[PDB]
């Protein structure tokens, strides 16, 4: 409870606020090994 | 020490009770002239 406004009513006219000016995320560059320049040295072969 | 020095006193005290009174007034028992609302202004803490 607060009555202290005896129609003296200051601080009733403030409108300061906070704003979120945006968000920024990144992405991961999924690298494929067989697209490199190194993959010429090994004979890759899957083997389950 | 409980000795009665041949003199007597008459005590007086005054009380105060809250009442509920019952007014009566006859018809047209008062002539009432009304003026004109005038407005004056002045400064105070914070506001006018």
């Amino acid at each position: 409870f607060f009555k202290q406004i005896r129609s003296d009513d200051n601080s009733l006219y403030s409108a300061q606020f906070d704003i979120l000016l945006g968000t920024y995320c990144n992405t991961l560059n999924f690298v494929r090994f067989l697209e490199l320049g190194l993959s010429v040295a090994c004979i890759c072969t899957k083997f389950p | 020490t409980g000795f009665h020095p041949g003199i007597a006193f008459t005590v007086v005290r005054q009380d105060r009770f809250a009442t509920e009174q019952l007014l009566y007034a006859e018809r047209a028992s008062e002539s009432y002239f009304v003026g004109q609302i005038q407005v004056h202004h002045h400064d105070a803490i914070g506001g006018v």
